[PDB]
């Protein structure tokens, strides 16, 4: 497992 | 070190801090009074210089 | 009636302002501005400011010329609006005239009107001074002190005008 | 406001000649050392921004940073001390000139004074 | 204060209201700015002449000079706006929001 | 994963202030606090009254 | 992700989708 | 714009500000404001876009109205006093009009509507000039006339500025608009202490100018005008985004960073004058600015947003132009708190 | 190594000299100023 | 931030027009020269707070 | 170059001469354009830029040797030939990276022309790169959204730079190009479909040639005519394209263009526009890994001239 | 049912955090109307000037 | 300021009708200002629509003021404790409930009750203790 990093969906909200 | 060191240092620290607190309150009072009255060095807002006025004889006597 | 030429002219000034402020087509607003400039010249001449008033009239006469040309070029409309061509323009005009008439009659009748400041209805002739200026035009001598006393104002204004020419050139370059 | 209109203040003077009476800030002052530390951090940040070796590159540039910061800090500290000293001088002078406004108070020992005891129950 | 001061200050108030209440054209609001400048000239001239402030009879002329500078700036902006949109209408200055 | 999410995360997103939720929340959140306030305040006030009237025994109560 | 629990189902399609998500029969769910 | 012309126009703006800050005559101060407007309008449109022209027009209209109101206030004060000197204003209506004009020039709410639009329309460098240098002259004039100012009006404008600057920024994804709203909030902070202590306003202005210069120079270095564009910066230049995070934290006012000292001293000075509710409300409302600062930090540095393939080409090349003052600006903006007592130098 | 010569390349000895000399001058000036101010303080305050 | 460069350098850039009682061309007096002079002389060096 | 230099009087117009020109030799795959471009550069005394590839930026930066595909490009032309419709998105990654490389090459050529005054000959350019994109879209290799992203990037970026004065198109019929591809014998190239080349030609002739002809004149030569390089150079020597941008340009525009071209990052600023297409979007973890690998590459950790590993010295005083 | 969900995960969060965040978001939407029309907010300047003249003398 | 003087002059817990009238006047003035700002910033389609919006905002504000004053004065009378802030809190919560009713939302009503009641209690406390929202510069 790896630390969660922003996805495309997360980026699109901004 | 011995207890006397801490005892004396606490005494010195207390004197310094108490003097500072008294000076702070005094400064507050002084500033309030100066601002209310305008009789001191602080809060002396500018006024027009009397040097600018011209006292030479004018065009008309009644001046 | 000639005892209150100043008041009549000032009312004409306010009416011209209500004309160009209701925002008809820039042509008729320019007409209003020209009329107001002439009336202001009249007032200043009545108070003894012939040069200043004439200068205002001359400068605004030239300024409104460029405004008229610009209007026929940019601020143009197929059916230009007069103060009776739209309910908004006529509403503004009527409201302005009524507001004037209101304050005018209020101050003329009431001894001391106080809208935001206190105004006394006594004619302007009262305030005038009884002194004599001799062989001199105080306005002319003061306006001429710009070159003998106001070297700093001359410096600032000249620089402002040159930089204004530069600024217009840059703002109209348009890349 | 406040000290801006103090009588005798020459305009646009960083340090008046009166300040020379006050002791100069010591070159080992902690405040001046912190100013030098700020200069060193500035040099390191400059190296980082330009992608140079952070701690080894541009030793002359870092030296200039530290020296400039210390140089300005010395005078800034001197002016700060002068201003606070002026404040104290004026405050004491005002207290002396207005005895009624700053009256001496009778000192009562705790035996005389009555302070109510609020039990913590 | 005599009534002429009342009328001139009323003229300034009217011009300010006109400028702050746009309709469509930008030229009209620039004319309201010029009207405000004219009212200010008249007020200053009346004050300086009634008080015989001789060295202040030049202040109206400087006020007029900077008023014309402002007018030139306004027209030079209006020309670019018209070029970019085809009209002087204020509703086209809508790209920048908030 | 679904059980843990439903028991932790999904609760507030799928909560709506309702008459039942609001009344139960009021009762079970603030009700007990005021009950315990009543109880403790009454007890403490009685104790203070007894102490004031000198009618309470603290002969060897020297460690509070 | 759709596998995570969601809002209360109102349409029958939402009920069927929820039943599929929870690995249950639609009638049982 | 030829670079000589650009240098001349920038010098003209600075000279207008200097005339405002050097003149004892109201006419010359108004002349300085007019020169500032004349020089600034071409500077805002150095890059020609329809947006640049719209921003220039809006700025011109607002500043011209402010200048006309200021001149009317000057004339009224002359009518009721006969004095041209910058000093106590002897007519209350003139003082109200002058406060309105100077607030409009500073962008204090309810005259803030133009700041975000103008800031968004213009470039980052013109934005830096607009939000750092232009603020100086109106604040100087307000400081000189602080005694005449009605405290209620200035404090109302300051509180409204803080609230609005905090609220609007929450809804912004454009960096320039975010900066504009934060500028509104910080200007509201500065004007709050103007009735009480001007030196605090000067200190806040200096700290705010340092922080805003650092932020705008960092954005220019990263060439980002939107949050997503700034998000990519971690892949190319991580150090820039990290320093941006530090500077944002300072802007929020968090201790121990230098942004804390201005709020600290403003609260102290307001409390000395018995103002307790106003400082508490101002400090609490500052949290919204902190919120959008933290959101920007999350996007930029704390979390790593997805990049694009073409960034690999950008890795090879290095930034050509160097902003010399940026490191010192960052250091001052973030690490100057241990040196607050030095606030008696500008005193 | 680099096909295009590095912009920094070799040290700019003029720049390095100017930087180091300015630092040295500032430090020497600061030390002299400190000595002068200490002398003045002792002189005026005995 | 009123840097009194005029006072520091002894330059009368704009103070000549600040008051109506200052020197004017051909010694033309102001309409209130006497009152302005009296007020200026009274409020000189006492500060604005006192002078008010 | 800087604003201070322009203030002093460093003016681009004086250095430029009749030789100062941008010549772009375009054509379909294996059209022989490279030979004519080289001959034109030699005969006219103009610097020749070989056609931009995946690793052109590697050539212009650092050692100049090509870097690993992961570190630079993350795209393969061989993969595109073998698998045109791969789900990896390699097609559009290749197309966008090639457009970025050609934009950088055009910036460098303009910098050379404006700094030294010598003309530049380019094999294809940013203006002709859309030909491959249109063929890919027509053949279905890339989606419409990729075409829209390419259009946005080109619109933001291409406008800044000045178009070439002379466009030379070497026309070879598509079947002869197929026979040429067979003769060359590259295994991946042989897989190229006839329709793809036909769409390349259609894009060229229908769109590129007319649009370029509008600005200036285009010299169209057949393969046999192209072989006579001297005749082509003479044709170029006797062209008179008074119409077009370059005569309009003055010293101010040249200063702006030179400032833009010198700053390579500014040239490539909008190539990284934040449009999250799956083909060209790289995840955070992979991006971090690849960036760390790039930093570890010799001579890349620090700014050029400060990397001690590659032999830089006097860093402490540099 | 009560301590974990009704209070900790629902009602306390609704009272202090969620409601304040919602109020702030609504106010932000109000302030950032995203209309940017000179005619609209210049009228607000007139209203402000009149209200200031009345309230603050 | 005359309306504020009118509300203050009536002794607390007395002349409840006059206190309610003063509170209603204050609410109406605030509603009129809000309506002016709303009309300017967000233009109304028609003059009738602008009048409707002005009437709605003004009536909501006036109802809030009237309910606050009426409830606060009545509570002060019945409890007979004039200076207690709880009366102001009750009035404020009643005003918040009125706002919720006018907005036809329970959540608005409850949030308004809490916040507005607390603010009114704080205002009463400021009256009693001499708190200054705007402080004259005294240093």
């Amino acid at each position: 497992a790896r630390q969660w990093q922003p996805d495309v969906e997360w980026a699109e909200q901004f | 070190d011995g207890p006397e060191k801490n005892y004396e240092k606490t005494m010195a620290i207390l004197q310094i801090e108490a003097e500072k607190a008294e000076l702070r309150l005094k400064e507050l009072e002084v500033r309030r009074l100066m601002r209310a009255r305008g009789d001191g060095p602080w809060y002396q807002y500018p006024t027009i210089d009397k040097a600018l006025i011209d006292h030479s004889p004018k065009t008309t006597p009644d001046n | 009636m000639t005892m209150y030429i100043a008041f009549i002219l000032s009312t004409i000034f306010v009416i011209g302002f209500v004309g160009f402020s209701s925002k008809p087509s820039p042509i008729y607003g320019g007409l209003g501005l020209i009329v107001s400039g002439g009336v202001g010249c009249g007032i200043v001449l009545n108070f003894g400011g012939s040069f200043l008033g004439l200068m205002v009239f001359l400068i605004y006469l030239g300024g409104m010329l460029v405004v008229f040309g610009y209007t026929t070029a940019m601020a143009t409309e197929m059916y230009p609006e007069v103060w009776v061509s739209n309910k908004t323009v006529f509403g503004a005009f009527v409201s302005g005239l009524m507001m004037e008439f209101c304050m005018v009659y209020y101050a003329l009748k009431e001894e001391e009107v106080e809208i935001i400041f206190k105004f006394n209805g006594l004619g302007d002739w009262v305030i005038y001074d009884t002194g004599d200026s001799g062989f001199f035009s105080e306005e002319a001598m003061g306006i001429a002190a710009l070159y003998s006393y106001g070297t700093w104002l001359v410096i600032v204004t000249g620089w402002s005008l040159l930089i204004g020419v530069v600024v217009i050139m840059e703002i109209t370059r348009g890349n | 406001t406040m000290m801006s209109g103090r009588p005798g203040r020459v305009p646009l003077q960083f340090l008046p000649n009166e300040a020379r009476s006050l002791p100069p800030p010591k070159l080992t002052d902690p405040r001046l050392v912190y100013m030098g530390f700020l200069g060193y951090c500035s040099g390191l940040i400059d190296n980082a921004i330009r992608r140079r070796p952070v701690v080894s590159a541009g030793l002359h540039r870092q030296l200039l940073y530290v020296t400039s910061f210390v140089f300005f800090g010395y005078y800034l500290l001197k002016r700060q001390d002068y201003m606070y000293a002026l404040r104290d001088h004026d405050m004491f002078a005002y207290v002396k000139s207005h005895p009624e406004d700053f009256p001496e108070k009778d000192k009562k020992t705790y035996g005389e004074i009555l302070e109510e005891f609020h039990p913590v129950r | 204060m005599p009534l002429v001061y009342m009328n001139i200050i009323m003229a300034f108030a009217i011009a300010l209201a006109g400028l702050l209440m746009y309709r469509s054209h930008l030229m009209s609001s620039l004319l309201c700015l010029e009207g405000m400048m004219l009212s200010l000239f008249i007020m200053s001239t009346l004050i300086i002449l009634n008080t015989h402030f001789t060295l202040a009879n030049m202040m109206p002329i400087i006020l007029l000079v900077f008023a014309a500078c402002e007018a030139a700036l306004g027209l030079s902006l209006l020309v670019m706006v018209s070029n970019t949109y085809g009209t002087d209408y204020v509703q086209n200055l809508n790209l920048l929001q908030c | 994963i679904r059980w843990t999410y439903a028991r932790s995360a999904n609760i507030y997103p799928n909560f709506r202030p309702t008459p039942k939720t609001s009344l139960l929340g009021a009762l079970f959140g603030i009700g007990p606090l005021f009950f315990w306030y009543y109880v403790f305040k009454t007890d403490r006030d009685k104790k203070e009254k007894l102490i004031q009237e000198g009618k309470l025994d603290q002969t060897f109560n020297i460690s509070y | 992700k759709d596998m995570f629990p969601g809002p209360y189902p109102k349409t029958p399609e939402e009920r069927a989708a929820a039943a599929k998500k929870y690995n249950m029969r639609v009638e049982d769910y | 714009m030829n670079p000589i012309i650009y240098t001349t126009l920038i010098m003209t703006v600075m000279s207008g500000t200097m005339l405002v800050m050097i003149s004892s005559h109201w006419l010359l101060i108004w002349i300085g404001f007019e020169m500032n407007l004349l020089a600034m309008i071409p500077v805002l449109m150095k890059n020609f876009n329809p947006r640049a022209t719209e921003a220039a027009t809006k700025y011109f209209l607002t500043q011209a109205t402010a200048s006309m109101m200021l001149m009317m206030a000057i004339i009224i004060n002359l009518l009721y006093s006969g004095q041209w000197t910058i000093t106590k204003m002897f007519n209350p209506v003139a003082m109200t009009m002058m406060t309105m004009a100077l607030a409009m020039k500073l962008g204090l709410s309810p005259f803030h509507f133009w700041v975000p639009e103008v800031t968004q329309g213009i470039s980052l460098q013109a934005g830096l000039l607009l939000l750092t240098w232009q603020k100086l002259a109106p604040l100087s004039v307000l400081c000189q006339i602080s005694q005449s100012i009605n405290p209620n009006l200035m404090l109302t404008m300051a509180m409204l500025s803080i609230l609005i600057g905090g609220w609007g920024g929450l809804n912004q994804t454009q960096l320039r608009k975010i900066m504009a709203y934060s500028s509104i909030a910080h200007m509201g902070w500065m004007t709050a202490v103007l009735p009480y202590n001007t030196t605090m306003t000067i200190l806040n202005l200096l700290i705010y100018i340092t922080m805003t210069l650092a932020m705008f120079m960092l954005l220019i270095h990263s060439s980002a005008t939107t949050t997503l564009s700034l998000s990519h910066t971690w892949n190319k230049m991580p150090v820039i985004t990290s320093l941006m995070m530090v500077t944002l934290l300072s802007m929020g006012g968090l201790p121990p960073l230098s942004g804390f000292m201005p709020k600290w001293m403003i609260i102290q000075e307001m409390t000395k004058n018995e103002s307790i509710i106003m400082p508490t409300l101002m400090a609490m409302t500052a949290l919204l600015n902190l919120y959008f600062y933290m959101r920007l930090a999350y996007s930029s540095s704390l979390t790593m947003f997805p990049s694009t393939n073409n960034m690999k080409m950008k890795w090879q090349f290095e930034h050509t132009k160097q902003m010399k003052l940026l490191p010192t600006m960052i250091v001052l903006s973030t690490l100057v708190l241990p040196m607050t007592p030095a606030l008696s130098s500008l005193n | 190594f680099y096909i295009r010569e590095p912009p920094h390349g070799s040290p700019d000895w003029l720049k390095v000299g100017l930087t180091l000399g300015t630092s040295v001058f500032l430090w020497i000036y600061l030390i002299k100023q400190h000595k002068e101010d200490v002398l003045e303080y002792k002189r005026r305050n005995g | 931030p009123f840097f009194d460069v005029q006072k520091r350098l002894g330059l009368d850039l704009d103070r000549w027009m600040t008051i109506q009682s200052a020197e004017q061309p051909h010694k033309i007096p102001g309409r209130c020269h006497a009152f302005e002079k009296e007020w200026i002389e009274c409020a000189h060096g006492i500060g604005g707070i006192r002078a008010e | 170059y800087g604003p201070l230099a322009f203030v002093l009087g460093e003016r681009t117009t004086r250095k430029l001469t009749e030789t100062s020109k941008v010549i772009t030799v375009d054509g379909n795959i294996c059209s022989g354009k490279g030979r004519l471009a080289r001959e034109i550069a030699e005969k006219l005394g103009l610097r020749h830029f070989p056609e931009a590839g995946i690793h052109y930026a590697d050539s212009t930066t650092g050692d100049g040797k090509p870097l690993d595909v992961q570190l630079s490009g993350n795209c393969s032309l061989e993969k595109f030939y073998d698998d045109p419709k791969s789900n990896d998105g390699n097609s559009y990654r290749l197309q966008s990276w090639l457009y970025a490389s050609r934009l950088l090459q055009y910036a460098d050529a303009l910098e050379h022309l404006l700094s030294t005054g010598q003309g530049v000959v380019l094999e294809r350019s940013i203006y002709s790169d859309f030909v491959f994109l249109e063929a890919m879209y027509r053949q279905g290799f890339i989606r419409k959204q990729c075409v829209e992203h390419y259009n946005e990037v080109k619109k933001v970026t291409a406008c800044e730079y000045l178009p070439p004065h002379v466009v030379v198109y070497v026309d070879v019929p598509v079947p002869e190009i197929q026979s040429r591809i067979q003769k060359k014998g590259n295994p991946h190239e042989m897989k190229i479909t006839a329709a793809y080349l036909q769409d390349i030609e259609n894009a060229y002739k229908k769109t590129f040639l007319p649009e370029m002809s509008e600005k200036c004149e285009v010299l169209q030569y057949s393969a046999r005519e192209a072989e006579d390089a001297e005749k082509v150079v003479e044709d170029i020597e006797y062209l008179k394209c008074d119409k077009g941008p370059w005569p309009d340009q003055d010293d101010r525009t040249f200063h702006r263009l030179r400032m833009l071209v010198q700053n390579k990052l500014e040239v490539l600023n909008y190539t990284t526009i934040p449009v999250y297409l799956p083909e060209i979007t790289i995840g955070a973890h992979q991006s971090d890994r690849v960036f760390q690998k790039f930093t570890e590459l010799p001579g890349r950790k620090y700014s050029p001239g400060y990397n001690e590993d590659v032999g830089d010295k006097w860093i402490w005083l540099k | 049912k009560s301590a974990s969900s009704l209070l900790d995960l629902i009602w306390l969060e609704t009272i202090l955090p969620k409601t304040t965040s919602f109020i702030q978001m609504k106010m932000s939407i109000m302030v950032s109307n995203q209309k940017g029309l000179i005619k609209l907010y210049f009228l607000s300047f007139l209203i402000t000037i009149m209200i200031s003249m009345t309230l603050f003398n | 300021k005359t309306l504020l003087h009118k509300y203050s002059d009536i002794p607390e817990g007395t002349e409840c009708h006059r206190k309610a009238y003063a509170s209603t006047s204050i609410g109406g003035a605030t509603g009129l200002i809000v309506s002016a700002y709303s009309i300017a910033l967000k233009p109304p389609a028609s003059f009738l629509e602008g009048v409707a919006r002005t009437g709605r905002y003004t009536f909501t504000s006036a109802a809030i003021g009237a309910i606050f004053g009426l409830t606060s004065c009545i509570s002060a009378q019945v409890r007979e404790k004039p200076d207690d802030p709880l009366n102001y809190f009750i009035g404020g919560c009643a005003g918040g409930l009125t706002l919720g009713a006018r907005t036809r939302s329970y959540g608005i009503g409850a949030a308004a009750c809490a916040y507005m009641g607390l603010t009114a209690a704080l205002v009463k406390m400021g009256q009693l203790e001499g708190w200054q929202v705007f402080a004259e510069p005294k240093v």
